[PDB]
């Protein structure tokens, strides 16, 4: 409770006041509607610029008419009325950036909204930016692990790959995307979360959950929650996209979540029909496709060329990138909607969740023939790469065989070979939330069943049979699992090691 | 203005209710939020009604009721049923029903809840009911193209996700005192896709869904045990008991609506042994979540059944065992506790 | 000697079981008791 | 301004691809217009690589390849893959991806065409690959309300037609030169009849359809041989035994189509003998229509294969005379030509 | 004798896994103090 340090942190202020004259441009409030301002006569204003309004709101200029200004604020409106005058700042939004918001909640503008401190970052950066450019890229060839073995076997996801994740309410959208960011905490990836148009106790317990599994430490935790200005909420992924950008010019990792981009296309028709732009598709502004294809083209992978010459030489012989999981709502399973449709036409893969393979108890529920990954096997480690491959093709198969042999009368051994072997996989790929594996864990229950391994147990066993085996492992074969982690290697000596372990195993457990 | 992050409350007490199907699939929470979805005349007040009736057992402090947009008679009769029984005054009730003007249906909703925003901020526990939520929404829709609004998707406004965000998070358990809500939600024409309801999930920690199908066959409350969920359906929360029991129903009933075409054009002797007697299972567990009323009596004549949470799961867990595979289907329909079903076999 | 064999196998399932319901002990006595210090040193 | 009607070229000479479907069902002709119609995430990039691999790299002529509204993923991966190959000295490659205003994804495909236009009228031979031509249409109706045009059909731009034939004219043969062309056509939502998709067949030569029913199926390259179709299919410009064994595939598949429901809901043993049969054919060359191609080998793990026309013929006949009747209908997944058939069956 | 060697290792393997599933227990219940900080 220290007297003479608040004093001094005051005179701070007091000393640094600007008491010299400054040249402004001016304008004068007009009309003040939903979150819509009119202004006349600023003419020197440019398009997404700042506006200064009395008491320290702020807004953005979007509509520079002919003889009108049509300004979004970036807050609370009810406080503004007309004759009041609007100033203007020669500068674009930007936002704080910096390892210094790594364990920290902030609103849309980096304001702290968790009373943990002031953020102490070095550097700001503006929200709205354009990609680096076709020459400045690299190919996505490293991993991106989540933690799940249905995903990181069949749906691989690289440093650099934007992953869509897509499902109807309430199925595990947002708990695949936490869990993917809770596994980073040692991968040396840093991690971001946008919460767009969610309630605030829904914000509150993902960050408890991040907490509670050692993650937070590891996240940028980006909040515009349902009661804020739909300019906050439309904002809010740029803002996020920024901050992860920071890591990704300096030769660094960083992982991205938009748990919402449904309501960040839906806070834009808002604004746009207010403004009186005219509507698209369903109701929706012409450029929508451009408002997601705008904010997912900055996830990606750069060169150390690009690194190079973006710190000065300070970093080199470094690729940096950035690795993005939007996430978007379906109505009752329906891909049709004008949203949908923008999003699946834009990522480097999808994630299909299902409500009835959900309600049947496969929790996961990644329909593994909906789902794809564009970069596949070049986002995998060796040991991955080679056990998982045709297994995504395989399942898809298997499901179409067991609907069309369903009530036909006993088939050929190829037919039983295929249908008992696809049974066993698909028991195989669920999973619970808040535990992810390891490489080795991962491998050994892969292995476990394209080997052949699984052909004399129980469908009703193989949960048990997977979670003894990978407890045996890790209790009498502890230095090979270490030997499989350290990069995913693959040769004759770990195959046949983990071959004779399997066998002891089942041969005497 | 909404409480801040800072001051959000993170709470997961559980809330017993009595009836069957609510306290197995959708476990409500003290100090959280629940809405009840559902077309027109299926069961919305009245499940509303017996929820009032069930959670002032447990509970002690105030309660505040908002009525938006409903029929005055139910006010009437809501408000004589409490002073008759001396429940009045703890009670603080506010009215704007269908006969009103639309300024008035547009702003009832902010009166009931700053009356409990200053009971909540006192550091009480308050139960805050609302007789229709939609209704908010919807005297904002009949206004809007007189604001000089352009129209979004189906003609309602611009601002529908917003209007929903500023009333919803005001409606919150903070570090002071604590808000349990309930709401019902009106579903235009059936169609859970539509806008109002389509954005109201969100902003929830438990939804039941009422369905027309189920309230057809004669089932009460008319729930659907596969649409409906909530944040407590954890192992974390409420222990793995209740979990695998409500995870085995839910798998029960998802594989029974499966076979419905082909049931329907062949019949149930084609279906292989195991499918038989999952559909068997099924159709006992679709009549033993029925559950008698103490507000409905008046309806058929039926005395009402009050069911604990551990009768609940007893009764489920034997039944996906296979320990009443000998018990007739018609024995499960409308008898609260387990027990009752073998009373009622006897004839 | 497969019914000695069944019943080894039966009492290893318990043993095993038995350890899984210690460790819940241990974890929640663990989480109770730093939380109450928590709130301890909170109230100071 | 387009070329005149009295400047219109002639010419039928068939062009091999190496892919099976395509060369049987869809054959291409030098100088023609292609288009490759699917929706997300069925193959239109891989198959115009596989294609770019089997025509462009071999061509003695110069290539120009428009990347209009695409991944800026793809094209550094293109544009290493040309360069790397030594092939990059014969291409104009011009880039307007996704990040860009729509002015410059609504002027894109002018400039790839303006480069081409030149190459042709100096009298050369030229290839025209354009990766995605709905983007063009796209950046219109993202900008025609903004231009104060009112919307028509499905939200898009009145002009929808014109500036579809405005650009579609421009790319054609001539008496002066040639130009072939390959342009990948997106699908809104995997529905063939939406206005865009509709209004761009009657502009193409050859139309090779994608199917994601196919693709859901794990079987590659997901070409539909029932609604895919092509000008050169015809037995005055190819010949009687090609023709035949099209339209016997096609034949085999029509009728399969109608079979699938049935054996569904009463089982195959309710079929007839020559029923039976014909299914187990039909599966099996809708699984030899399957090929692992050289710029696959990322997703699929194992090699290309390029097969001939001949050797497509010979192995497409075989299965329909019935040659083929004893081997395992996962023998023919994934294998080139009809030789491997035979060796994976023994695997 | 065959039938009660194995009978006993069956018996030690389970002693063995239950001591391993009390020492993790134990490890998270350390790890958990994370508490005397976080809160
Ligand atoms: N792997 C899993 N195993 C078991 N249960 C799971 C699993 N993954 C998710 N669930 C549970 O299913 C529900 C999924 O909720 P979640 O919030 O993640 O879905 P959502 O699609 O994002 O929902 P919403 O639309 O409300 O945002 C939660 O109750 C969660 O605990
Ligand atoms: N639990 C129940 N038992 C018997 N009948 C019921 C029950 N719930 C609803 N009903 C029947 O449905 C009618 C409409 O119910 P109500 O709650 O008024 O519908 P809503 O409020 O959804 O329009 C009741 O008057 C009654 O006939
Ligand atoms: N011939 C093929 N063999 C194997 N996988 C394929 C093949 N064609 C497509 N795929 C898979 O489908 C994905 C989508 O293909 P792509 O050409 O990118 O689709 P589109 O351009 O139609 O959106 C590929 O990234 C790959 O995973
Ligand atoms: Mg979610
Ligand atoms: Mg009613
Ligand atoms: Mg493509």
């Amino acid at each position: 409770l220290n007297p003479s340090e608040i004093s001094e942190i005051i005179k701070g202020r007091i000393e640094k006041l600007d008491v010299a004259s400054q040249a402004r441009n001016e304008g004068t409030i007009v009309s003040v509607s939903d979150g819509i301002v009119r202004i006349y006569g600023l003419a020197d204003v440019m398009y997404g610029e700042m506006i200064e309004f009395p008491g320290g709101v702020y807004g953005m200029a979007l509509n520079l008419e002919q003889d009108s200004v049509g300004a979004v604020v970036l807050g609370e409106y009810q406080g503004l009325a007309e004759g009041m005058n609007a100033k203007c700042t020669g500068r674009i939004l930007e936002v704080p950036v910096g390892p210094e918001l790594l364990g920290r909640v902030v609103d849309a503008l980096g304001n702290p909204i968790d009373g943990k401190g002031p953020i102490d970052a070095k550097a700001t950066d503006a929200v709205e930016k354009v990609a680096p450019g076709v020459i400045w890229r690299k190919s996505v060839d490293q991993p991106v692990q989540t933690g799940y073995k249905s995903v990181d076997a069949m749906i691989p996801v690289g440093r650099g790959q934007r992953e869509l994740i897509i499902g109807d309410r309430q199925i595990g959208k947002t708990a695949l995307a936490v869990d993917a960011i809770i596994n980073q905490k040692d991968s040396g990836i840093k991690c971001v979360y946008v919460a767009i148009g969610q309630k605030q106790s829904t914000i509150a317990n993902v960050v408890r959950k991040l907490e509670e599994n050692g993650a937070l430490a590891n996240t940028i935790v980006v909040a515009a929650s349902a009661s804020e200005s739909a300019a906050l909420q439309y904002l809010a992924p740029y803002s996020g996209c920024t901050m992860g950008e920071y890591f990704r010019d300096r030769g660094e990792d960083a992982l991205i979540v938009y748990d919402d981009l449904s309501k960040q296309a839906v806070a834009y028709r808002q604004i746009s029909l207010l403004l009186r732009r005219p509507p698209g598709r369903e109701a929706y502004p012409g450029d929508v496709f451009y408002l997601h294809s705008r904010l997912l083209e900055r996830a990606s992978r750069v060169s150390e060329e690009y690194v190079e010459k973006f710190t000065n030489g300070a970093v080199t012989g470094k690729t940096g990138s950035l690795t993005a999981l939007p996430i978007i709502e379906t109505q009752a399973g329906d891909v049709s909607a004008f949203v949908p449709t923008n999003v699946i036409s834009i990522t480097d893969g999808q994630i299909f969740l299902e409500s009835a393979m959900f309600n049947s108890g496969i929790r996961p529920a990644v329909n593994a023939g909906i789902s794809v990954s564009r970069v596949g096997g070049a986002a995998q480690t060796k040991i991955i790469k080679k056990l998982s491959g045709g297994i995504r093709t395989a399942l898809a198969q298997y499901r179409e065989l067991a609907a069309f042999a369903q009530f036909a009368s006993d088939l050929d051994e190829a037919t039983r070979k295929q249908l008992e072997h696809g049974q066993r996989v698909t028991e195989l790929m669920k999973q619970k939330q808040y535990a992810p594996m390891s490489i080795a864990e991962m491998s050994l229950s892969l292995y476990a069943a394209e080997r052949g391994f699984l052909q004399d147990v129980e469908i009703a066993k193989v949960g048990s049979f997977e979670q003894a085996l990978i407890s045996y492992f890790q209790r009498e074969h502890a230095a090979l699992l270490a030997k499989i982690n350290e990069k995913g290697d693959f040769n004759d000596e770990i195959d046949a090691g983990i071959k004779a372990g399997i066998e002891k195993f089942k041969a005497t457990q | 203005e909404a409480p801040s992050y800072a001051d959000q409350a993170g709470g997961n007490e559980l809330l017993e209710t009595g009836i069957k199907v609510i306290d197995l699939v959708c476990p409500f929470a003290k100090g959280g939020k629940v809405g009840l979805f559902g077309g027109a005349g299926v069961g919305k007040t009245v499940n509303m009604m017996e929820l009032i009736r069930n959670i002032a057992i447990e509970h002690s402090g105030y309660s505040v009721f908002a009525g938006v947009g409903e029929r005055t008679r139910e006010g009437n009769d809501f408000y004589h049923e409490m002073k008759d029984s001396n429940v009045l005054d703890k009670v603080a009730l506010v009215y704007g029903q269908m006969n009103e003007p639309p300024g008035n249906r547009l702003r009832v909703a902010l009166t009931g809840l700053t009356m409990a925003e200053k009971f909540r901020d006192e550091g009480r526990d308050v139960l805050l009911f609302i007789d229709n939520i939609y209704r908010y929404t919807l005297a904002g829709t009949e206004v809007s193209a007189l604001l000089g609004r352009m129209p979004s998707a189906v003609g309602y406004q611009p601002t529908l996700a917003e209007e929903m965000g500023v009333l919803q998070e005001r409606i919150t358990s903070t570090k002071k005192g604590s808000i349990t809500s309930i709401q019902a939600v009106y579903v235009p024409a059936d169609d859970l896709t539509d806008p109002s309801p389509a954005t109201t999930f969100a902003h929830l920690d438990a939804t039941v869904v009422l369905s027309r199908d189920i309230a057809s066959l004669g089932i009460y409350p008319a729930v659907d045990p596969l649409d409906s969920t909530s944040r407590q359906l954890d192992p974390l929360v409420i222990g793995q008991d209740h979990y695998d029991t409500a995870r085995g129903v839910q798998y029960v009933l998802q594989r029974y609506k499966e076979l419905k075409d082909i049931i329907a054009i062949l019949g149930m002797d084609e279906l292989s042994e195991a499918d038989k007697l999952l559909v068997a299972r099924a159709r006992k567990i679709q009549r033993f979540l029925s559950q008698p009323f103490f507000v409905a009596e008046v309806f058929t004549g039926s005395p009402g059944k009050y069911v604990s949470l551990k009768d609940t799961i007893a009764g489920f867990k034997g039944i996906l065992n296979g320990d009443y595979d000998h018990l007739p289907e018609q024995a499960f329909y409308m008898v609260g506790g387990i027990e009752e079903a073998v009373e009622k076999a006897k004839k | 000697a497969g019914q000695q064999l069944r019943e080894a196998k039966a009492q290893a399932a318990e043993i095993v079981e038995q350890a899984k319901k210690r460790a819940n002990q241990i974890v929640d006595e663990a989480r109770d008791q730093a939380r109450t210090e928590g709130e301890r040193l909170k109230a100071q």
